[PDB]
């Protein structure tokens, strides 16, 4: 016996159906290039001295300094109705 | 029930022709499945866990090993009916799967050999058994003489499990040097504390899980699921693994060991990570079996595991079965026959099955789901009590680990659904052959227990909370 | 003329032409 | 109850041959007799488990009782 | 706490990690392919012996010493211990992004590693199972796994604190009239 | 107890690093099953028990059989190769 | 009767009609529509005044499988409804039907799997809801993963297959770590339940870290920075139904988590942790903003202001104030109106058209499309928060209740009112804009099934822009019941 | 930001770093059984390492436990590198 597929299957083509329209758009050839990198700059990204200096700031320094800013003033300010002379911290 | 089977079948079928193989092997599973509806009302002998010792005290019977044993066997009227059924009445599926005769009688030798081990309470009831489920099984590889990789296969499955059997029967041997017994019943709280004991138990559960593909052994044993045609595979990658993992969760051997938690580790890890560069089927499935034993391994060590235990190697049995059986079916519609033995080997000749059969997908779906974890699969409320015991035990970096080990896993499980609705040329439109009946109300109801099973949960947990408490 | 930001991305346009920007409002 | 658990496992019976006709490739109406079958097949296994699930039950309540 | 030996410590470990790489030296000297003997066990090997010494050193030396720094014992040292191990095995790849990158990622893990206890096992009497559980009594002090009804409020104002919304007494009962 | 681990561990070590063929490797797995039962028939006698001699039998018949069935095997191996090549498993 | 006769009716009914028509989608629209009717019915019998939850109905019973369950032991998955549930129930009826309708006559292989996949998505997050356990709750919010990507794996655009591997990977991981917090509390308390969760008082060391769990979840769902990666790209490759979908309620169900999980439970750590989410939110509104500021694909766009209006929402949820839970619920409402009539205009109009999502080929649409020009400017003016539209009411509260609970980020989170403008302008501007396109010819105006969808997506958000007062019926008790102030 | 973080370290953190990840931990995993010329002594070979590691690790941690962490995150680099 060679082995080969059965002869009973009996196959053809994928026609999906569906009706082919006219040419709406004319596709430009460079504007796509430029997206398809723009798109899939992702797997061509490489750390350097610019990529590592946005990338330590946004995700170091600045996260950093905002808890820092939540965690002092985290139980602080209190002034709803609040009156001349008194304060409107909650402590010092 | 199994022992006047395979003393008449070794009769009846010196007795028979080559012809009458496939007759005799549909004998076989109906006989079986008269068994299981009839003989099935015993379970009320465990009322309150009430746990028998027979033939002295070589033997143990409570509610475990006796649905451990159903198991068995309706994994036996499956994997049965898969060699007595033809799929299609046409010459290539002759020439593709047909029995031998000796086939039928190693079968039940080694459903024999697993249910020794499940019910032994001495080691050397564990001894012979598992001697017995290894001799049968390195001739269950090897029948198919015919192949090249087969015979490779059971030579080194015989050299690799030989190696084992030593180890076990040194860490048998030490345990009777020290103590003066060959029974587990004689350890104790006071046994354990005051007796260095935990090298010679490891080595026992060691000796034991290497020969089911424990890391960093798992090669070996994937090399021969590999090279073992595929209804054979089907079969040697999940009795072995039941029968030596339920003696490893009923005695509770390593309660809180730290080379088993570092081996379970790395099981998870190696299975889901060298199963995501492979291209072929059954090294993938291999793959899978391995970290499932890993997640599996996880409650050898926390005292009250027979929930967890049993309702994962229920799912994972079934989900075995149907995905093994799903690659069976598409093997009509694809367009290169790699070998007699295994039609199929590549991932990439599944390729616009959903265009052929779309509810074969459906199923293959179901089932991979199933394997990930996604509910309401039951796959989702297995892993999901492994997660309760442990966490309820004391392990959290592991539990860490299984979430890991199941997104990576997510990967190699999926290739199969992505390149199976992927888009073909020269698809099916009409075939006047029809596969068989009987395999596919099979594969069927292992999917909707798949699907719908999550319906009777509290009702197992309440038959669970007298049977088993 | 090549600014900062646009000749820090030369290590990552792989094939692209690494052209010489003019603003088109010039 | 019980007549609810029968109709539900007729249903799943009902989706096995459904299902195992469509993975033949036939139509649904095939063979109408088969959903007879897998109904009473599965109606069956439900009942068993509906009996099972009495007599546990029963046991815990027993357990009460004699308390 | 008790202080941890750095230099006993980091002898013994450094040891330790020569005879590890001794082991796997020997071991990938049987298992590779072409032609080789006893000599190639020290050249052909790919730095498996620094490996091993150079993390074994690293990480103990800075757990033991970051223990005796920050002056407790918890799983801050363990992070140390593996940043210092990530730049050591990320060194080799001559790359400085790779070596942050090895650093971090290996710190993480290893200070994820110290959180959960430093251990692989499990402590089996800190656990859920082998402790108190449910709802306390009688206005017993809560334990970690206990469950309770009502909590107090001095309780309460400790751990979190003042402000935000959160006092010593209520709202209204403090500016009730008294009358 | 000294014998038997004597030659066990060399029959293991034996076993692994055998570069040249297979017949080593069934002499090594009967050796180490030899070493065994001298173990345990050792124990055996210091305690004066039985179940020391019940397992060593058993080992016996066992082991024969597991020759048998090793040799079936090569045959099998032999039937389709025409050689056991040295390095071939 | 019987109830099995009455479903026997209907599925018989569904088969002769699939037979002699060999399509769905009119069935399913009319079950949509029924389900929004049936959903109005039980707000005219629903009372308001209770705190209780409402026609409980009980699912899976040991006695009683497959029926309901009258038992004394609930043991079984539990469903029913607050005010709260309701609200986002009535948004999903009502987008349904749309989410098929705006996909009516470009769907030509294998249609009848795409409705039943949409269908089967919005009935799965409509049961969302109605959950009432800590596990009915996730088997429904992993349900929609397989669907979604067998949905995008199909029936996508050029990059599917990158992007269903995407939403199935990112929202299991989350997901996990969800079901490991709620696994310890289900070994804990020994009952998952959302009536009585309240009344357990955990020890404030084991709320660190169930939250810990809980929030890396929503994180990945919502999303939040720094796991906001995936939603651009599942919006780009996915079906118009898809990024309807997805943006209008699959992202909603991130804060109905917050709220029914998370506040009830974990009080204590709320308000210990909540100046991380402060920070979290703020990077996610901000960076975000920043990074569509400099994008080319369109669909992408709309993506990154959904990112950005849901971290508005979290500042008011998490704010520990009445004002911030009405508010975070309305914007998720008027979100769920504005954002899938942009899908729809980008992803079932203009990609209809002409097959193609970047923005240097589109310009000039003023002149020969004037009327997708009006919808585009009035949902644009929406989306960034113009005054009279819910995204605005929702924004202004959120941020009322931001800036007390911590003034300074509050504050310097009002900068997204200007950042929205930004970068929703500087494209509205390029599509209005300008002479046409030469690359593009020309094609018909909106039609009328379009129009339809994007004026109900408009009068609905005008009118809680005109009078938000009237979800306070259903929510005057939600907006009390997770404050936690002594 | 769009493309050095959004596009860049937020893809390194997840979907491009943990493909390279796995591309070679993988192919680092599976190329260790290396000579198929004989399977044999190979895993045999594994066996020997395999007893004989773990009766020294567990030697080791007998005596310290945090002297054998640093042994298996080098074997994890070994085996996965
Ligand atoms: C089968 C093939 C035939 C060949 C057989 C060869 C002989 C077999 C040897 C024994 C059996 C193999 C054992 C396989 C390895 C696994 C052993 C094991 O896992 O036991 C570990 C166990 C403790 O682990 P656990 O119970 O999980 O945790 C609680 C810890 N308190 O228990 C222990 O704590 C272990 C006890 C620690 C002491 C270990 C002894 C090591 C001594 C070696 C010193 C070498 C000298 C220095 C180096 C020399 C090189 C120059
Ligand atoms: C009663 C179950 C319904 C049934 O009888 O199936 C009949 C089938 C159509 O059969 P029909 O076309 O009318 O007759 C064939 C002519 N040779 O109609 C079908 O195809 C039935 C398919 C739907 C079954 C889904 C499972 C129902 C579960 C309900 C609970
Ligand atoms: C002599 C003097 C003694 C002095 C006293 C102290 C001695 C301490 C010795 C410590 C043990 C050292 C053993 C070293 C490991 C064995 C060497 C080795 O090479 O292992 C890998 C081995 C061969 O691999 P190779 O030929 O190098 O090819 C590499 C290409 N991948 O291939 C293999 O398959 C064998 C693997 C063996 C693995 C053993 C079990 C390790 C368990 C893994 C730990 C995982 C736990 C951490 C998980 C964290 C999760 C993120
Ligand atoms: C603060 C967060 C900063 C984010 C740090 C992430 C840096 C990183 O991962 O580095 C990537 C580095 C490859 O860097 P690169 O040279 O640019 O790309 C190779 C192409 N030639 O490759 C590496 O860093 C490799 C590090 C591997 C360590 C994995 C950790 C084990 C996980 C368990
Ligand atoms: C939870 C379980 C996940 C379920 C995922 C559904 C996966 C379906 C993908 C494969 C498929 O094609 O679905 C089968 C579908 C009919 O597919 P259809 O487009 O109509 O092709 C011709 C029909 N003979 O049949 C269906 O209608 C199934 C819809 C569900
Ligand atoms: C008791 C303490 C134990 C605790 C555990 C400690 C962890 C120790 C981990 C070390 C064990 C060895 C595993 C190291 C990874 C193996 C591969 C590797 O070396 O990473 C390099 C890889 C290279 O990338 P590239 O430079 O582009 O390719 C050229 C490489 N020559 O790098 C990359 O691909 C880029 C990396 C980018 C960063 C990705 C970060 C992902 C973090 C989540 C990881 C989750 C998956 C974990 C996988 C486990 C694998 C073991
Ligand atoms: C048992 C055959 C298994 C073969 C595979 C088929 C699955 C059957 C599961 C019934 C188990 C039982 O009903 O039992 C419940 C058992 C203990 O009960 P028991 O002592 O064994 O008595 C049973 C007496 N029977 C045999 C006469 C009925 O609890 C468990 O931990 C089982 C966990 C299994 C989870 C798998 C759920 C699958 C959905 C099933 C939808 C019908
Ligand atoms: C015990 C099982 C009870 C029967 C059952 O419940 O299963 C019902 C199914 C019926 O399948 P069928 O498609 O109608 O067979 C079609 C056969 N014709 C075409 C000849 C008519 O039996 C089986 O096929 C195998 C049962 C396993
Ligand atoms: C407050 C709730 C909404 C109130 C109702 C507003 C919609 C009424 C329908 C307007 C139709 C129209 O304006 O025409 C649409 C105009 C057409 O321009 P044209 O004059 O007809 O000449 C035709 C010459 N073309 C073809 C060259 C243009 O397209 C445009 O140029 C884009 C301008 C949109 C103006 C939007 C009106 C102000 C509403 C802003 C409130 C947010
Ligand atoms: C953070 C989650 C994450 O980052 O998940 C994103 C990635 C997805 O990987 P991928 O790119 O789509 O794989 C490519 C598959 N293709 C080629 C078939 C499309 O998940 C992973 O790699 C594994 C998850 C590890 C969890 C830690
Ligand atoms: C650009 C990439 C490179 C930069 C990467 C930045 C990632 C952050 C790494 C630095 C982590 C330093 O983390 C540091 O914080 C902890 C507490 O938070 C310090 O440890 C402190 O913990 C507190 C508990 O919170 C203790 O009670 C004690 O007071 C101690 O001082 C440790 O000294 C150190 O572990
Ligand atoms: C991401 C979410 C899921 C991640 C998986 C982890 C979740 C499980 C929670 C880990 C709980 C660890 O908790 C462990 O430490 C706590 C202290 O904090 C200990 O709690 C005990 O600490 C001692 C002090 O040492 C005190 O007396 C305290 O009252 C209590 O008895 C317990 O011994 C143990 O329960």
């Amino acid at each position: 016996v060679e082995l080969k597929p059965s002869s009973a299957i009996q196959r053809g083509p994928l026609n999906k159906g569906g009706w082919d329209a006219p040419h709406a758009l004319h596709n430009d050839g460079a504007i796509d290039r430029y997206a398809h990198w723009r798109t899939f700059y992702q797997e061509r990204f490489k750390y350097t001295r610019a990529t590592g200096k946005s990338t330590l700031i946004f995700l170091v320094a600045f996260p950093a300094l905002i808890g820092y800013v939540a965690y002092q003033s985290e139980g602080l300010f209190e002034f709803a109705g609040k009156r001349r002379g008194e304060s409107v911290t909650t402590r010092g | 029930m199994l022992i006047l089977a395979i003393i008449s079948l070794i009769t009846f079928v010196s007795m028979s022709k080559l012809s009458d193989n496939r007759a005799i092997i549909r004998l076989i599973n109906i006989y079986l499945i008269l068994v299981l509806v009839l003989d099935s009302f015993l379970y009320l002998l465990f009322l309150n866990n009430q746990t028998y010792t027979v033939m002295g005290e070589l033997l143990i019977f409570n509610s475990f090993t006796f649905y451990i044993d159903m198991l068995i066997y309706f994994i036996m009227i499956v994997i049965s009916s898969l060699y007595g059924y033809n799929l299609y009445n046409n010459n290539l599926y002759k020439t593709l799967f047909e029995p031998k005769k000796e086939l039928i009688i190693l079968f039940l030798i080694n459903i024999l050999g697993a249910l020794l081990i499940v019910h032994s309470n001495d080691f050397i009831t564990l001894f012979v058994a598992i001697e017995l489920q290894s001799y049968s099984i390195y001739l269950i590889t090897a029948i198919y003489n015919s192949s090249y990789k087969a015979s490779k296969a059971s030579m080194l499955y015989f050299f690799m499990g030989g190696i084992l059997s030593i180890l076990i029967a040194y860490s048998i041997n030490t345990y009777y040097s020290v103590l003066n017994s060959y029974t587990l019943h004689s350890l104790d709280s006071l046994i354990i504390n005051t007796l260095d004991l935990n090298l010679i138990l490891i080595a026992l559960s060691l000796g034991l899980l290497f020969k089911i593909g424990i890391a960093p052994l798992h090669k070996w044993l994937i090399s021969i699921y590999e090279n073992t045609p595929i209804l054979i595979t089907i079969y040697i990658s999940l009795i072995p693994k039941i029968s030596i993992l339920s003696y490893l969760v009923l005695s509770n051997i390593s309660i809180n060991s730290l080379v088993i938690s570092i081996l379970a580790i790395l099981t998870l890890l190696v299975g889901s990570v060298g199963g995501l560069l492979q291209i072929k089927i059954k090294r993938l499935l291999a793959f899978s079996g391995l970290t499932n034993a890993g997640y599996m391994m996880l409650l050898l060590l926390l005292n009250n595991n027979e929930f967890s235990y049993l309702y994962y190697i229920t799912q994972y049995s079934i989900s075995h079965l149907a995905i093994f059986m799903i690659i069976i079916f598409s093997i009509y519609y694809i367009n290169y026959i790699n070998n007699q033995y295994n039609p199929i080997i590549y991932v990439n000749q599944l390729k616009g099955l959903i265009h052929d059969n779309a509810y074969l997908v459906l199923s293959m779906a179901i089932v991979v789901f199933s394997f990930i974890g996604i509910p309401p699969l039951l796959g989702f409320f297995g892993k999901l009590n492994i997660l309760m015991s442990i966490l309820n035990n004391g392990y959290y970096f592991i539990s860490i680990v299984l979430i890991v080990a199941s997104l990576i896993s997510a990967l190699y499980y999926l290739y199969l659904l992505n390149v199976s609705i992927q888009d073909k040329n020269n698809i099916l439109i009409n075939s006047n052959e029809t596969v068989s009946s009987v395999l596919s109300y099979i594969l069927s109801s292992l999917i909707i227990l798949i699907t719908f099973g999550f319906i009777y949960n509290s009702l197992i947990i309440d038959i669970f909370n007298v049977y088993f408490n | 003329i090549r600014a900062s930001f646009d000749k820090a991305e030369e290590p990552m346009l792989g094939d692209y032409p690494d052209i010489d920007p003019f603003p088109a409002q010039l | 109850a019980l007549f609810t658990s029968l109709v539900g496992a007729s249903g799943l019976g009902f989706a096995t041959k459904f299902l195992s006709n469509k993975i033949r490739l036939k139509p649904a109406g095939y063979y109408p007799l088969g959903y007879v079958f897998s109904g009473v097949a599965w109606a069956g296994l439900g009942l068993v488990l509906h009996n099972v699930h009495q007599h546990s039950l029963e046991v815990l309540e027993k357990k009460k009782t004699a308390l | 706490f008790h202080p941890y030996n750095t230099l006993g410590l980091a002898t013994q470990s450094a040891m330790v990690g020569l005879g590890a790489g001794v082991v796997a030296a020997a071991a990938r000297n049987s298992l590779a392919t072409g032609p080789r003997n006893i000599l190639t066990t020290f050249s052909k090997s790919g730095g498996v012996v620094t490996i091993f010494t150079g993390a074994s050193i690293a990480y103990v030396f800075t757990y033991c010493s970051a223990a005796n720094l920050r002056e407790r014992k918890d799983g801050w040292n363990h992070m140390w211990a593996g940043a210092a191990t990530g730049a050591v095995l990320g060194a080799r790849t001559k790359l400085v992004p790779a070596f942050i990158g090895w650093t971090v990622l290996c710190g993480a893990a290893c200070g994820l590693f110290g959180w959960t206890g430093a251990r692989f096992n499990a402590d089996r009497k800190a656990s859920l199972e082998q402790s108190p559980k449910g709802f306390v009594q009688e206005d017993a002090h809560q334990t970690f796994w206990e469950v309770v009804h009502r909590r107090p409020l001095s309780l309460t104002v400790e751990q979190l604190g003042e402000g935000r919304g959160i006092n010593a007494v209520p709202i209204a009962t403090a500016t009730e009239a008294p009358n | 107890m000294f014998i038997g681990t004597i030659i066990l561990v060399l029959s293991f070590l034996g076993f692994v690093f055998n570069r040249r063929n297979i017949i080593l490797a069934f002499i090594c797995l009967e050796t180490m099953l030899l070493g065994i039962n001298l173990i345990l028939l050792r124990n055996s006698v210091l305690f004066d028990d039985i179940s020391g001699s019940l397992f060593a039998i058993v080992i016996i018949i066992l082991a024969g059989v597991e020759s048998a069935i090793g040799l079936s095997l090569l045959v099998s191996y032999y039937r389709l190769r025409g050689v056991i090549n040295s390095y071939g498993i | 009767m019987f109830l099995t006769s009455i479903l026997l009716s209907s599925l018989y009914l569904f088969n002769r009609i699939l037979a002699w028509q060999g399509n769905v989608k009119h069935f399913y629209l009319f079950a949509s529509n029924l389900l929004l009717l049936f959903i109005v019915v039980l707000y005219i019998n629903f009372n308001t005044f209770s705190n209780s939850f409402q026609f409980n109905f009980e699912l899976f019973n040991s006695l009683n499988p497959f029926g309901l369950s009258n038992s004394d032991i609930s043991n079984g998955l539990l469903f029913g409804i607050d005010g709260l549930s309701l609200t986002f129930i009535l948004l999903t009826v009502l987008l349904i039907p749309l989410t098929l309708l705006g996909n009516w006559y470009n769907i030509n292989f294998n249609s009848n799997l795409y409705y039943t996949l949409v269908l089967a998505i919005g009935l799965v997050i409509l049961l969302n809801f109605w959950a009432l356990d800590y596990i009915s709750f996730y088997i429904l919010f992993e349900a929609t993963l397989p669907l979604l990507f067998i949905l995008i794996h199909i029936y996508g655009s050029s990059d599917s297959e990158r992007a269903s591997f995407y939403v199935l990977m990112f929202t299991l991981s989350g997901s996990l770590f969800m079901l490991l917090s709620i696994v310890v509390i289900s070994i804990v308390l020994n009952t998952t339940n959302f009536i009585n969760h309240n009344l357990f008082v955990l020890s404030l060391d084991l709320q660190t870290i169930i939250w810990l769990g809980l929030f890396i979840a929503i994180m990945v769902k919502t999303p939040l920075f720094p796991i906001h990666v995936w939603l651009p790209v599942v919006h780009s490759e996915s079906p118009l139904a898809g990024s309807m979908i997805l943006a209008g309620l699959i992202l909603k169900l991130a804060l109905y988590a917050i709220l029914r999980l998370l506040l009830p439970l974990l009080c204590e750590a709320q308000i210990l942790y909540t100046p991380m989410i402060y920070i979290i939110s703020l990077l996610t509104i901000i960076l975000t903003s920043l990074a569509t500021l400099r994008q080319i694909d369109l669909k992408v766009i709309i993506a990154y202001s959904s990112i950005s209006h849901m971290g508005i929402a979290i500042l008011g949820v998490c704010s520990n104030t009445s004002l911030g839970i009405y508010g975070s619920i309305v914007l998720g409402v008027a979100h769920g109106f504005v954002s899938p009539a942009l899908f729809l205009i980008v992803g079932g109009i203009l990609y209809d058209r002409y097959h193609i999502r970047i923005v240097n080929y589109y310009k000039g649409l003023t002149t020969y499309m004037p009327q997708l020009a009006t919808y585009i400017i009035i949902l644009s003016f929406a989306n960034i928060g113009t005054p009279l539209t819910g995204n605005f009411t929702g924004e202004f509260l959120s941020l009322q209740g931001g800036f007390i609970r911590n003034p300074i980020i509050g504050g310097i989170s009002c900068i997204s009112v200007l950042l929205a403008a930004i970068y929703q302008l500087k494209l509205t501007n390029k599509l209005t804009g300008g002479i046409s396109s030469i690359y593009m010819h020309r094609t018909n105006d909106v039609t009328i099934r379009e129009k339809f969808i994007m004026n109900i997506l408009i009068i609905s958000t005008l009118i809680i822009g005109i009078c938000p007062q009237i979800m306070y019926n259903l929510l005057y008790w939600t907006v009390n019941n997770y404050i936690y102030i002594i | 930001i769009a493309h050095h973080v959004d596009k860049g370290s937020l893809y390194r953190l997840g979907p491009v770093g943990i493909n390279r990840l796995l591309n070679k931990a993988s192919y680092n995993v599976i190329n260790l059984s290396s000579n198929t010329r004989s399977s044999l002594s190979m895993n045999s070979m594994l066996i020997l390492i395999t007893i004989v590691s773990l009766l020294l690790l567990v030697l080791v941690m007998n005596v310290n436990f945090i002297i054998v962490i640093p042994v298996l995150i080098s074997i994890l680099y070994i085996l996965f590198s």
